[PDB]
């Protein structure tokens, strides 16, 4: 998606992607709307 | 009667109802201590009934730092072609 | 730089006798960076305001120092004289809307990039171009912690008279049966021993048997009632989120309010669905969050609404306030800059780098993770 | 009133009716052994 | 009732017969393994409590029923604890509205004049209309304050308004008569003009609203016990009966 | 079976956001930012959440 946006193929990316250093340099992101990040989910007194 | 031969036995016997080996006038009023004992037991039981109703949450855990050092091996796992690998 | 006095982020305390920041060390032993701020100490209007050089430190100053080291800043940290965030208001000639507080100072030249709990808002973003948020912390509702919570019969206390009458009648019946087949109080002593196990002791036999069988019924019922009283046990849920039935009907008995025309007031004005309740908080607002939380502690205000990063930190620091509601209006923070600032891209990149690395985690551990 | 109490009552009734029968012969055997 | 079948042991037959049969079996087995009634009944009624002061191989096998006795005691305690966790007119069909004079306190009902309720009651209860007109209210506020104070025994009005007021009543001391006992269930609708070329669209719009969930969304966001007294009386009566039976010998 | 649980809610390692990616230097940045801020400030975001 980022590659498609960068090389004039698309002008907007509504898909769910995070924000990183390399991501924010090639293209500019708007304000986030969903909080995300790195987390661990594991299976199961 | 005896200072400790009967008073201690009665005090430790009144705490439970199933006191078979339990035996003038002063002791009669001291016997009301079983009321306090049973009330305290009931309160403790009620409190117990009322109150009877993973990892270290981060990447600083020693399991992540030392996966093979511990006896249970770990696999972790990440989705490639994304941002987690760069992170 | 302009900052607002908020305890979790900007510790505004008077300097030493000389007039410089006092040397302090954290629990870990590392030195605590401090920056001298020239804000007005006085808060009440009409006082002889003085721009004394206090000392400001906390969560935001570490990020400011990181930005300075990564982009060669010369920050002075001029604390806002108004002591308020401020979004929109008018005083005289009510035909135009002007910004007051940190936002007004930033817009009217003067100040510069803002490191503060200034959240991201629509009208704020219309005139001020923010950066990537460094902490989202959707604002929640703070309430006073409930105080810790029937020695005799809870109700219908005639049971004592009933059991006394039962003891008397069984005693007289036992005496009559013994006479037909033990003077003043032996029967009542036996009844008390039956009620309270202590090992102290045909018509009389069956009478005693039925009396002893009924004796345990009263204590069993008492124990059952005491155990079953766990259902209510007071401790009713305070608020549990904005979208709850009890907040749909405002009441003067349960008073709550925000601080000022901050992001909370703008959010309430924007969401026009319960204006009848929203107008309730307008008449009893407080000058600052510190005053509001002090009033809540003094039981002046039942509930308080503010950013979660402040409410949870205050709850952790002082074990007498508890937050209610999980999350609503999740709007992050930001570095309030000017639309002509050329550092926007680099400020955003620095914020993203801090988020990617452990700098934000270390700052949270050393500034928001307490007992 | 329902299945639980009725079932436990049936179980304890079977237990006691078996226990009396076994304890009768147990006591008889004990007495015979002690008084052979 | 108090300490009766509704409180516990609703059947009140199986438990009694079970107690009788287990008592008989215990007496018989105790006699088979000193006295038929002088000791067997004494032990049977003394094993239910731990304070058996006058307690005196055979007893070892008898004592296994004490496990059942204590299990029954614990089950009864648990059932009593569990069974204590928690609107008489029931419409106009009852004799209270038809014959208010049969009750010593006069009935003071309530209906707002010039409404759809006083008109409705005329065509079904002709003579009752004169009684209703005796107690009238200017509006709904007067009726509600009279109900709170006690001036009106009951209020008759539109179901939706009464339900809203009950749902938003201070202290929750006002409530309608259950649900489903509506005297004349109807709707609200929206008035139009005879032959107006708008009903054919209004009805379709309303049906679309109620079929798309809009109507439900609009509705949302807008609107010591008595046994203790009976138990002591019952045990006293039983003791007196036993005493009389023993004395009649 | 609800047998999967994450590490709390506030223990996110690198707490970031998703957002929407636009082409560099696109004229729609201001409009997208304002619309996202309006959605966050209003109840549309809560309804979708
Ligand atoms: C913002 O950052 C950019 C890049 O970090 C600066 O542009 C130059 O970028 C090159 C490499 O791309 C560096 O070698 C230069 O040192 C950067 N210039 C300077 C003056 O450091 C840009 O100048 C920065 N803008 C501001 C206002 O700090
Ligand atoms: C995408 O993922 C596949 C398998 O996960 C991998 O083989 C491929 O190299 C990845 N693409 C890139 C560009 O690395
Ligand atoms: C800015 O700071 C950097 C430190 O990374 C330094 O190398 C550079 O010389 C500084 N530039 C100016 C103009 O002070
Ligand atoms: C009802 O209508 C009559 C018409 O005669 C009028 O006299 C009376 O005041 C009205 N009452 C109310 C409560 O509107």
């Amino acid at each position: 998606m980022i590659g498609e946006v960068v090389y004039q193929r698309a002008v907007m990316a509504v898909g769910s992607l995070t924000i990183n250093e390399e991501r924010s340099e090639v293209v500019d992101f708007s304000v986030p709307f969903v909080e995300t990040g790195i987390s661990v989910m594991v299976s199961r007194s | 009667s005896f200072t400790i031969g009967k008073a201690i036995w009665l005090l430790w016997g009144l705490v439970f109802n199933n006191s078979v080996p339990v035996q003038t006038t002063s002791k009669i009023m001291v016997s009301v201590w079983a009321f306090f004992a049973v009330i305290f037991l009931a309160s403790y039981t009620a409190n117990l009934a009322a109150f009877m109703i993973d990892q270290v949450t981060g990447l600083s855990d020693k399991k992540f730092q030392r996966p093979h050092d511990y006896s249970p091996p770990f696999r972790f796992g990440t989705v490639p072609n994304g941002s987690t690998e760069r992170n | 730089i302009v900052t607002i006095h908020q305890e979790p982020f900007v510790y505004v305390k008077p300097t030493l006798s000389d007039g410089t920041c006092k040397e302090e060390f954290t629990v870990n032993g590392d030195p605590v960076k401090k920056v001298i701020c020239t804000g007005p100490n006085d808060t009440s209007p009409g006082s002889p305001r003085h721009t004394v050089p206090q000392c400001c430190y906390g969560f935001c100053i570490d990020l400011l120092i990181k930005l300075a080291r990564t982009m060669n800043f010369t920050y002075e940290v001029h604390l806002v004289a108004d002591g308020k965030f401020g979004t929109q208001e008018r005083v005289n000639n009510s035909n135009k809307k002007e910004w007051n507080g940190m936002m007004g100072e930033l817009l009217s030249g003067q100040a510069d990039m803002i490191v503060a709990p200034l959240t991201i808002n629509n009208e704020r973003a219309q005139y001020i171009e923010f950066s990537k948020p460094f902490k989202y912390q959707g604002l929640t509702i703070l309430v006073k912690k409930e105080i810790p919570r029937s020695f005799m019969q809870p109700f219908q206390s005639t049971l004592w008279l009933l059991v006394g009458l039962s003891v008397h009648v069984v005693a007289v019946m036992l005496y009559l049966l013994d006479r037909f087949s033990l003077t003043l109080s032996s029967a009542m002593w036996f009844s008390w021993g039956v009620l309270l196990n202590s090992g102290i002791g045909f018509s009389a036999r069956i009478l005693g048997m039925v009396w002893a069988g009924f004796a345990m019924i009263i204590v069993a019922s008492y124990t059952a009632n005491l155990a079953a009283f766990l259902v209510l046990d007071r401790p009713e849920e305070r608020i549990t989120g904005i979208n709850d039935p009890r907040l749909r009907n405002p009441s003067d008995k349960f008073i709550y309010a925000t601080v000022k025309q901050s992001s909370v007031d703008i959010y309430f004005r924007r969401q026009v669905e319960l204006s009848t309740m929203y107008r309730h908080m307008e008449k009893h607002n407080y000058e600052s969050a510190a005053e509001a939380i002090q009033a809540v502690r003094d039981n002046k205000l039942h509930a308080f609404i503010w950013d979660s990063a402040v409410l949870e930190f205050e709850a952790s620091q002082k074990c007498d306030l508890v937050t209610t509601g999980e999350l609503f209006f999740r709007s992050g923070f930001g570095i309030g800059m000017r639309k002509d600032s050329p550092w926007k891209q680099n400020v955003s990149l620095s914020i993203l780098k801090s988020h990617e690395n452990g700098f934000m985690e270390d700052l949270d551990k050393t500034w928001v993770r307490y007992q | 009133t329902f299945e639980n109490m009725a079932g436990v009552f049936m179980l304890v009734a079977g237990g006691i009716v078996a226990g009396i029968f076994l304890i009768f012969i147990e006591i008889a055997y004990k007495r015979h052994k002690d008084a052979r | 009732s108090a300490f009766l079948e509704p409180f516990s042991a609703s059947v009140w037959v199986m438990m009694f017969v079970m107690l009788l049969i287990v008592s008989a079996i215990a007496v018989f087995v105790f006699e088979y393994f000193s006295f038929t009634i002088g000791k067997a009944i004494w032990l049977l009624w003394g094993l239910v409590f731990n304070n058996s002061v006058p307690v005196q191989t055979s007893k070892i096998m008898v004592s296994v029923w004490a496990f059942f006795a204590v299990i029954f005691l614990a089950s009864y305690t648990a059932n009593l604890a569990a069974f204590m966790i928690q609107d008489q007119v029931t419409g106009l069909s009852d004799k209270k509205f038809q014959r208010p004079h049969d009750y010593s306190p006069p009935f003071r009902f309530g209906t707002v004049p010039n409404g759809s309720t006083e008109r409705n009651i005329r065509n079904n209860y002709p003579y009752m209309h004169q009684y209703m007109t005796k107690f009238n209210q200017k509006g709904v506020e007067d009726a509600l304050v009279s109900l709170k104070t006690g001036k009106l025994d009951a209020f008759i009005y539109d179901a939706a308004v009464l339900n809203y007021k009950a749902g938003r009543d201070e202290g929750c001391k006002l409530v309608t008569i259950g649900s489903g006992y509506i005297f004349a269930t109807t709707g609200y609708g929206i008035a139009l003009q005879k032959g107006s070329p708008w009903k054919r669209q209004i009805d379709l719009a309303l049906l679309q609203f109620v079929g798309d969930g809009e109507m439900e969304e609009l509705e949302t966001l807008w609107l010591l016990d008595i046994d203790n007294m009976a138990g002591v009386f019952y045990m006293l009566a039983a003791a007196m009966a036993l005493s009389l039976i023993t004395f009649i010998w």
